[PDB]
């Protein structure tokens, strides 16, 4: 679980400092909405495990 | 790997390796005196694809 | 890495003792346009190099 | 202009301030973080790492 935190997903960057030194707030928001679906998919899939 | 330094551990590292049970391609070339025109074409002439 | 003006049939010359023909890959003694230029050292009596 | 090396830098701020004990962010070498520095004794950097 640890380890999905270095996942890109479709992001350029699996970092969200990355994202937000090197887009324009209109263009980074398309990127961290699929790092945020990429974390939640996660969880529950995590979530359902236990 | 580039300036990255690792310790006591195995990697698995995806990049660009030469593949295992490959052959070499000798393009040394010893000139004394002249100066061909057969050593300038695609045989000698190659690819840089990867 | 230069743009260099690049003859038909390049060739060198060894520094030790001079051959019949001279060292021409290029003739272009306007400096022309670069994008790198470095120097590195290693090592004059090992055998291999990679 | 605007093709070639003579550069002018004027880079964000590569200071001599490595403050170790508290939370920093860094820019180390293209790698971008935040953390907590502490200085050690360590033995096997080479020259290209
Ligand atoms: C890299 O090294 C080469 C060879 O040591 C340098 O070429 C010499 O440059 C000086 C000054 O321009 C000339 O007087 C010599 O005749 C050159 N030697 C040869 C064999 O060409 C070169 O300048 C060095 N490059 C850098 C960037 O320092
Ligand atoms: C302007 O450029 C100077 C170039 O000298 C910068 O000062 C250098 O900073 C580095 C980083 O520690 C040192 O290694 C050099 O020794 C410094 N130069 C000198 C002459 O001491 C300076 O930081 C730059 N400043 C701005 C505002 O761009
Ligand atoms: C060798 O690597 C293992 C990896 O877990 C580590 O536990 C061990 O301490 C290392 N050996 C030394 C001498 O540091
Ligand atoms: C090599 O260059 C020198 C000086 O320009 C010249 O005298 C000599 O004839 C040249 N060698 C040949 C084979 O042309
Ligand atoms: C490498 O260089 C060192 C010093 O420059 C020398 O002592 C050593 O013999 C060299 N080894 C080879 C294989 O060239």
């Amino acid at each position: 679980l640890l380890q999905q935190l270095f996942n890109k997903f479709g992001a350029i960057s699996s970092s969200l400092q990355e994202i937000l030194s090197r887009l324009d707030p209109p263009e980074a928001q398309v990127q961290i909405d699929r790092l945020i679906n990429g974390r939640l998919t996660a969880l529950n899939a995590y979530v359902s495990q236990q | 790997v580039l300036n990255r330094v690792y310790l006591n551990t195995t990697l698995l590292f995806t990049g660009y390796f030469p593949k295992s049970g490959a052959n070499f391609r000798d393009l040394a070339l010893k000139g004394s005196k002249y100066l061909s025109t057969l050593w300038y074409k695609p045989p000698f002439l190659s690819d840089f694809n990867n | 890495a230069c743009q260099y003006t690049m003859c038909e049939y390049p060739h060198t010359v060894c520094k030790s003792k001079g051959s019949i023909r001279n060292e021409s890959w290029h003739i272009d003694s306007s400096e022309p346009l670069c994008l790198f230029k470095k120097n590195f050292t290693y090592n004059v009596s090992a055998d291999w190099l990679y | 202009i605007n093709s070639g090396t003579t550069c002018s830098n004027d880079l964000l701020y590569s200071n001599t301030e490595v403050s170790t004990g508290v939370c920093v962010n860094y820019d180390l070498y293209g790698i971008t973080g935040q953390g907590i520095f502490k200085e050690v004794s360590a033995a096997y950097y080479n020259n290209w790492q």
